[PDB]
């Protein structure tokens, strides 16, 4: 049965995706402090397969940890863009997810899904360590459900 | 706890043991239950290739004794 | 006195050229001191990379051995007391 | 310029020592000072005329005393000597030191019967 | 003896030196950050380098 | 029957790299007070299977200014030369027996360096340009100490046959009459394998990823997989020359696991170096070696021509 | 052939990783995902312009001295000699004019990078 | 002459064309002295090793280190001439034809 | 076919020869000459010399780094050229191969060609010596030998490269 | 330590080369009846191949002198299986 | 030499290198090690103008040794000979070659 065979596919390759999530060294403001204290050893985000990575070309999820400011805003999508696929963004704190603090300002974006699509907003200002462990985890679940080989077998 | 750690270099330590045990097996294998014979220098050489000619064979490693010798 | 002013000076800034030059001292010095060096060559001399081809005994060879085991030629009891 | 002289197929003809290297070995020292006559014969034409064809009579004598040589272990001490070559061939190096146990059994059996 | 293919030869200098060429050898310069582990994330530190 | 012996050499040394990758990680990650990959299998057994898997579906990208043939040969450059470097190794028989066994390692390593120069130039962004000098640098500061200390510890081996360093070490390891040489060949291994404290053709927290930062997906886990791979053979490397293991021709498995063993705890002394010291400066990496172990090296090996000769302890050439 | 056959499986195993790698995940090229990298903002020049080297003039010592090893690797045969006073005295000779070249190097500052 | 010889004298003279038919960058040139000397080494290598002469094994190591200070002083230069011009190109060496 | 092994390698040595003398950018005619100084190590280590074919790859291949990072530095421009960018390259480059391509062709169908001087085509092992049984290496040997034959040798190569030093610091202080 | 192995292991070198030096003879012995048995069996298929040669003289040396010479690979395994010729001109090199 | 101040001085300075049949280590012959003896020989002493001419024959019988030109020749035209009876059926090679 092909839908069998695509089906057990789709379980492997989310598997590996979603069990090796690796971050691009990205942060902005305070957010990206609480980001620092998931890598921490109280948390130790590394256990679950989440590794912090410079390089654009080899991270596969962008936390926008921070304010995303006018003057940032091409940045941002530039690294974005260079990342390859599949890549997810990941919108922690108010200030990324919709302007939080600073949504009046001439200088600040309001919400950095007006630059980059975003698969999780994790809510705080800024969100705990364990609510952006949290906002991970619920990303892994989403990759989980991806149906990419299922839906090409029914194209 | 640190003792967690140690599966994965068990893991580690037998891929790399199989190398080794796996060239010294097929080379018995293949040179008759002995060592692969070693031809550093040219007499070594001329001596397996004349065992390759005593044989009967054409394999240098098939032996020889008295029992070919009249 | 300059001999030890200059070298507790040299052992405290830069002592990874003190011990270079003292070794490299030794080395150029200790072989001249040596006993054991005059058997370094007779070892060379003793292992037989070559076949040693017989000569036409022409009737007068007194030193020259018949047979290997003759006790003419050179020996290595002093290699195997070595 | 000249036909080279070839001995023909017949006078090229011997009956061959065929034991391998390891059974070579495992008597050199011994074939080396039983057969040392023949040999150092053999070896001094060779260096003084420069010619395979100028001793192929010498040559022969090399060979009939190893088969000679050979016999007589066959004879006497068969037994000790295939212990001992068999260990010689099992080194890749066939090394000597590795059968010291073996090699006094044979040295012994030589010397006690021979 | 003066011909048009060497219309434009000059004695050289008296003292054997040419001028030095005012040539430029360019910096190069690298966007250091804001994407950089080492800049904090917001940092743009335009670098001049010479090597 | 050779072609499978090239298989059960190169399939188990992909797999113990990417096992080793494990490591490093549940390593580093107890040193730093945490715990390390333990969700993806039973502690973490089955994380370096992800991380493979996700590399590889991963979609590689030809940077638009990059010379395509170039970017595309290194990566196989890399790997294709880190597996050639294991073909010599008596663990205790050779793959391949070669009468010059460690001039083969050493020009191998040579060659393993364009894999470095090709990509980062193959790049055409600054930030791999600069990764790929950074290893020209770092290829001048070691190489010429590397092989005299090579050369010294041959003079008591008397052959450039990696079996015969095995023979010369069955009364005692070499360690003991060379651990001047062992300490500055054990530093050497660091730099030539591009590791911490010498990890700067990488550099992260300087040049991002340096020489591979335009490198994705596959194409970059090739890079990974050669530095895995070489750390663990020059670690190999390392317990032949230094710490020899008795080799019984009957029961060579013995000498496996004995070997095996030395082997691994040297490469997990490269991960706990890894955890305890800053990275240098490359030009202070250079200054290193010319004017530390470059000046103790040349000393030595006069010492160690010089030793043999005046104790009568010369080796057999065979 | 042994060693050629290793050769040949080795590179064409690494051959093998990178045709899957580039043909078995799904593609998606544009513009901006292929420019060059330089944490966010375009480069300012190419990556071709000349990248000074200050440790010229090592990089020019190591071709020297590394030719001294290829006349240094062949000391271990070289000490089966019997000629072993000749060949000590250069053996020596030889290492001692390299320590010679090296410290005239160090003393004269050619060792320091242009700054 | 065995085939052999007809490739490597084939490849020195392709690189003393290469040397003599110059270009701009001066760099280009100084590979094209180091391919000759690597054919010599080889030609050299060959006639050696092939006629069994024993003492002449030494030669062809002797070939390569009076070719890396042949390297090393062609380098040399090149760093000169970049620093006066700001590139290795042969055309800037104009100056001595007046 | 493997009888003409080092034909074979011949043959990539002259094309490794073609690539660095048609003189693209010299990052490209360092790989030509790192190519050639690997086969050329093929071709000698054939004939025997095992140790000088490996040392000659060896000192190449320090050599070309060097060259690598002086070509970064001081022969670079905007476009580096390969040898398709350039007319003048990609006719040298073509030029050396139809030539090589003519030779082998020639030589192969007649065992022996005419180039100039005539060479035979029959294999190169049949010049090979019949035999060996030796317990060394004569390469080896030789070689080992220059610490005591060569002490003239090893005197004007010792002082040339102490020299060699001295100079390039001369050279090389504006 | 080091000093006594060494010591041990040129003794060891010693034994090793004089049991070559006790074979040698005969291997020598059988060397030069080989060699002449292939170069005359050379000679004999030389004939059949080049009768019909009209300046053929089979068997002639391109040497003046009359000395033995030692033949070249060529000469020897000229006529026979390239797995013979292989074996006897590259089989030592490529022996891993 | 130009001056031959390793004459005056009795030292050896690189003629221990200039022929193949000078004394080599461990006593390793050159290949043509008896013809350029010959050679040698048969011309030390007389000069190169009169060797040229009577030493012709040792001369010749050197080179052939050194480059196998004459030898690779009539192998060549054997192996030739032996293809056209192949494809013309008319040789059939012996077992033992
Ligand atoms: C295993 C081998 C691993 C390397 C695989 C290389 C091919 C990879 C596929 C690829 O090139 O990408 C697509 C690439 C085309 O992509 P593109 O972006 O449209 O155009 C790329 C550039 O136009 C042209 O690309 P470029 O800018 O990189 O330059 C082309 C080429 C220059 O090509 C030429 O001008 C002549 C051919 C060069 C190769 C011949 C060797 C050069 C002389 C040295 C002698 C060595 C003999 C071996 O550059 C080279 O120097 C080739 C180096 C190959 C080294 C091989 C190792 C030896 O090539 C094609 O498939 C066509
Ligand atoms: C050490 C080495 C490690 C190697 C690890 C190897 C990975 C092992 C696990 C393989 C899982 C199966 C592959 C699935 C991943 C495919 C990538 C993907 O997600 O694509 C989604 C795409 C989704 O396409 P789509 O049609 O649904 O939509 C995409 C188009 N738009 C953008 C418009 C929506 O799936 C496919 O297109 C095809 C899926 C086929 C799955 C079977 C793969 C066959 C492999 C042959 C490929 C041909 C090239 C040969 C390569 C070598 C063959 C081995
Ligand atoms: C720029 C892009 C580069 C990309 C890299 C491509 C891969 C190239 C990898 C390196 C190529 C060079 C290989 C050189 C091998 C040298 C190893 C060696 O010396 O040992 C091999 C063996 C000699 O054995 P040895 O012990 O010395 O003596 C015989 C004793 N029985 O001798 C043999 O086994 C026979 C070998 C003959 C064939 C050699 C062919 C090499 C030609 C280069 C390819
Ligand atoms: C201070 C911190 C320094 C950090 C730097 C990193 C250093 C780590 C070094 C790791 C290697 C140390 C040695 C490991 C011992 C392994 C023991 C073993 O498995 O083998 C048993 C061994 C004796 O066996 P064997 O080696 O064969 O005897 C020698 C004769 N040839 O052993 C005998 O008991
Ligand atoms: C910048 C220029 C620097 C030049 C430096 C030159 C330093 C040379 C120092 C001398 C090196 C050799 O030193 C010398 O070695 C030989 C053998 O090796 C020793 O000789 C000793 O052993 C040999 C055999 O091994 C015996 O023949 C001899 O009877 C015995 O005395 C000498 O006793 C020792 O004086
Ligand atoms: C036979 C081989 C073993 C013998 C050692 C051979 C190498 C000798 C190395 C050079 C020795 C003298 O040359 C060298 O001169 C410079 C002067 O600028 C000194 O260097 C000085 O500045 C440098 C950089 O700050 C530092 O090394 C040090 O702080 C200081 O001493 C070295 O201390 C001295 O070692
Ligand atoms: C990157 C590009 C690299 C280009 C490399 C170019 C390599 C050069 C090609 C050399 C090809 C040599 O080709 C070789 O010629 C000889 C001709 O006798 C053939 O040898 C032949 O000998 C006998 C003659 O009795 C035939 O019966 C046999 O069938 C045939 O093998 C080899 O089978 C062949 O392999
Ligand atoms: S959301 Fe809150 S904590 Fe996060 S960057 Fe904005 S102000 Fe700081």
């Amino acid at each position: 049965r092909g839908e069998y065979v695509v089906a057990k596919l789709d379980d492997l390759i989310n598997w590996a995706r979603r069990s090796s999530l690796w971050p691009m060294t990205f942060g902005l403001a305070c957010c990206a402090v609480e980001m620092m204290h998931m890598a921490a050893p109280r948390y130790d985000m590394d256990r679950f397969g989440v590794v912090f990575r410079a390089s654009p070309r080899q991270s596969d999820v962008m936390i926008v940890a921070g304010t995303l400011t006018n003057k940032m805003a091409p940045a941002l999508r530039k690294v974005y863009d260079q990342m390859p696929e599949p890549r997810y963004v990941v919108s922690m704190g108010s200030c990324a997810n919709g302007g939080g603090y600073y949504h009046y300002s001439y200088s600040v974006v309001r919400g950095c899904d007006r630059i980059v699509p975003v698969d999780i907003y994790v809510p705080g200002c800024p969100p705990t360590a364990e609510a952006l462990l949290y906002g991970i985890l619920q990303l892994q679940k989403k990759i989980k459900r991806e149906k990419r080989l299922r839906i090409w077998y029914r194209r | 706890m640190w003792f967690e750690v140690l599966p994965g270099i068990a893991v580690m330590g037998v891929c790399l043991f199989i190398p080794g045990m796996a060239t010294a097996r097929i080379h018995r294998f293949s040179n008759g239950g002995k060592e692969k014979r070693v031809a550093h220098y040219p007499y070594q050489w001329y001596l397996m290739e004349r065992d390759r000619r005593v044989s009967g064979v054409n394999r240098s490693y098939v032996s020889k004794g008295l029992e070919n010798i009249d | 006195e300059r001999v030890a002013a200059f070298l507790k000076n040299v052992w405290a800034k830069e002592p990874v050229l003190v011990a270079s030059f003292a070794i490299a001292g030794l080395a150029v010095i200790l072989p001249t001191l040596s006993p054991y060096t005059k058997y370094s060559l007779m070892i060379n001399r003793a292992t037989p990379y070559n076949y040693p081809v017989p000569l036409r005994d022409d009737g007068n060879m007194p030193d020259v051995p018949s047979h290997p085991q003759d006790p003419q030629g050179p020996s290595l009891e002093w290699l195997k007391r070595l | 310029p000249g036909i080279v002289e070839l001995p023909s197929l017949e006078d090229l003809k011997v009956q061959e020592v065929k034991v391998s290297s390891s059974v070579l070995k495992a008597a050199a020292h011994h074939y080396g000072a039983q057969c040392d006559k023949p040999n150092k014969e053999f070896m001094l034409c060779r260096w003084e005329e420069k010619d395979p064809r100028r001793c192929l009579e010498e040559g022969k004598l090399v060979n009939q005393c190893a088969l000679e040589f050979f016999r007589q272990i066959k004879r006497h001490c068969a037994e000790p000597f295939t212990e001992y070559w068999t260990c010689i061939d099992y080194s890749g190096l066939q090394l000597f030191r590795r059968c010291r146990k073996q090699q006094a059994q044979f040295d012994e059996c030589v010397l006690d019967k021979l | 003896y003066p011909t048009k293919e060497t219309a434009h030869w000059k004695p050289p200098p008296w003292n054997d030196v040419d001028p030095p060429k005012d040539t430029l050898v360019s910096n190069l310069t690298l966007n250091f950050g804001p994407q950089h582990p080492a800049a904090h994330g917001v940092l743009r530190l335009v670098m001049e380098l010479s090597g | 029957m050779f072609m499978i012996n090239i298989l059960m050499l190169i399939i188990p040394i992909l797999l113990a790299v990417a096992f080793l990758t494990l490591v490093e990680r549940k390593v580093l990650g107890y040193m730093q007070l945490r715990k390390g990959p333990n969700v993806v299998g039973p502690y973490g057994l089955l994380q370096p299977i992800a991380d493979a898997i996700k590399l590889f579906i991963k979609e590689p990208l030809r940077p638009a200014t990059s010379s395509a043939s170039m970017f595309i040969l290194a990566p196989i450059m890399a790997l294709g030369l880190a597996l050639t470097m294991w073909i010599p190794l008596p663990m205790p028989y050779p793959l391949i027996n070669m009468n010059l066994g460690v001039l083969f390692m050493l020009a191998m390593s040579s060659l393993a360096v364009y894999s470095i120069l090709w990509s980062g130039w193959a790049s055409n962004s600054k930030y791999a340009l600069i990764g790929a000098l950074r290893a020209v640098a770092q290829t001048i500061s070691y190489e010429v100490t590397l092989a005299i200390i090579l050369l010294s510890v041959l003079l008591m081996s008397g052959s450039f046959t990696l079996s015969t360093l095995i023979t010369t070490q069955e009364q005692m390891w070499l360690i003991l009459p060379a651990w001047p040489l062992a300490m500055m060949w054990f530093i050497s291994t660091l730099a030539e394998t591009n590791r911490a404290p010498f990890d700067l053709t990488e550099g992260e927290s300087e040049l991002v990823s340096g020489f591979n930062v335009e490198y994705a997906a596959g194409p970059f886990a090739l890079f990974f997989m050669a530095e895995y791979a070489n750390i663990i053979m020059m670690n190999i490397f390392t317990a032949i020359l230094f710490l020899g293991t008795s080799h019984n021709p009957h029961m060579p498995e013995l000498y496996t696991i004995n070997f095996t063993i030395k082997s691994l705890l040297l490469t997990m002394s490269f991960l706990w170096i890894r955890a305890s010291y800053p990275r240098f400066r490359y030009d202070q990496l250079m200054h290193l070696l010319w004017k530390n172990f470059l000046p103790l090296t040349l000393a030595l090996c006069m010492w160690h021509v010089s030793l043999p000769i005046l104790t009568s302890g010369i080796p057999p050439q065979t | 052939m042994n060693l050629m056959l290793a050769l040949l499986t080795n590179f064409t195993l690494a051959t093998l990783l990178v045709i899957i790698a580039f043909w078995l995940p799904q593609l998606n090229v544009y513009s901006e995902k292929t420019s060059p990298y330089e944490c966010g903002f375009d480069p300012m020049g190419s990556a071709r312009l000349p990248f000074s080297m200050k440790f010229f003039l090592v990089a020019i010592t190591f071709l020297l001295f590394d030719l001294e090893i290829a006349l240094l690797l062949p000391l271990p045969w070289a000490s089966q000699t019997a000629n072993l006073n000749t060949m000590l005295t250069m053996a020596l000779f030889l290492i001692i004019l390299l320590a010679v070249s090296l410290a005239y190097e160090w003393t004269q500052k050619g060792l320091e990078w242009t700054e | 002459m065995s085939m052999v010889y007809m490739n490597i004298m084939m490849a020195f003279t392709v690189s003393l064309v290469g040397l003599l038919m110059y270009r701009s960058h001066l760099m280009s040139s100084l590979l094209c002295l180091e391919g000759m000397m690597l054919s010599l080494f080889v030609m050299a290598a060959l006639t050696i090793l092939n006629s069994h002469f024993t003492l002449a094994s030494m030669m062809p190591i002797i070939l390569l280190v009076f070719a890396a200070c042949e390297a090393a002083l062609g380098l040399s230069l090149l760093v000169m001439v970049s620093n006066t011009y700001g590139t290795d190109y042969v055309q800037n060496l104009n100056l001595l034809q007046c | 076919m493997m009888l003409y092994i080092v034909f074979i390698l011949s043959v990539i040595f002259v094309m490794g020869f073609v690539g660095f003398s048609s003189k693209p950018s010299p990052i490209y005619g360092g790989l030509g000459l790192i190519v050639s100084g690997g086969v050329g190590c093929g071709i000698v280590l054939n004939f025997g010399g095992s140790f000088l074919g490996l040392m000659v790859f060896l000192i190449y291949l320090g050599g070309m780094m060097v060259v690598f990072g002086y070509t970064t530095a001081m022969a670079t421009e905007q476009y580096p050229e390969i040898w398709l960018s350039n007319k003048a390259v990609l006719g040298a480059f073509v030029t050396g191969l139809l030539m090589e391509f003519f030779m082998v062709y020639y030589v192969l169908k007649d065992k022996e060609v005419e180039v100039v001087f005539e060479f035979n085509g029959l294999g190169d092992w049949v010049i090979y010596d019949t035999g060996d049984s030796g317990f060394f290496s004569e390469e080896a040997m030789g070689i080992a030998a220059l610490y005591s034959y060569g002490t003239w040798l090893v005197i004007v190569t010792g002082w040339s490269l102490l020299i060699g030093v001295v100079v390039i610091m001369e050279i090389t202080r504006g | 330590s080091m000093m006594k192995w060494n010591r041990e292991r040129r003794r060891l070198q010693i034994e090793d080369f004089e049991a070559r030096i006790a074979l040698m003879p005969l291997l020598q012995a059988e060397k030069d009846r080989r060699v002449l048995q292939m170069l005359r069996e050379n000679l004999e298929e030389e004939a059949t191949v080049m009768k019909d040669v009209p300046g053929w003289k089979v068997g002639e040396s391109v040497f003046h002198t009359t000395r033995w010479v030692t033949p070249m690979m060529g000469e020897l395994y000229g006529l026979r299986a390239s797995e013979e010729v292989l074996s006897a001109t590259y089989g030592f090199i490529w022996y891993t | 030499p130009f001056f031959d101040v390793q004459k005056r001085l009795g030292v050896d300075l690189d003629r221990w290198m200039t022929i193949q049949s000078a004394e080599q280590p461990h006593k390793i012959p050159s290949r043509c090690h008896a013809f350029e003896k010959e050679w040698i020989e048969c011309a030390h002493g007389i000069g190169s103008i009169r060797a040229e001419k009577e030493c012709k024959i040792e001369f010749e019988d050197f080179r052939e040794c050194l480059l196998r030109q004459k030898t690779m020749k009539r192998l060549h035209a054997i192996r030739r000979q032996r293809e056209k009876l192949i494809k013309e059926g008319k040789y059939t090679p012996p077992p033992h070659h």
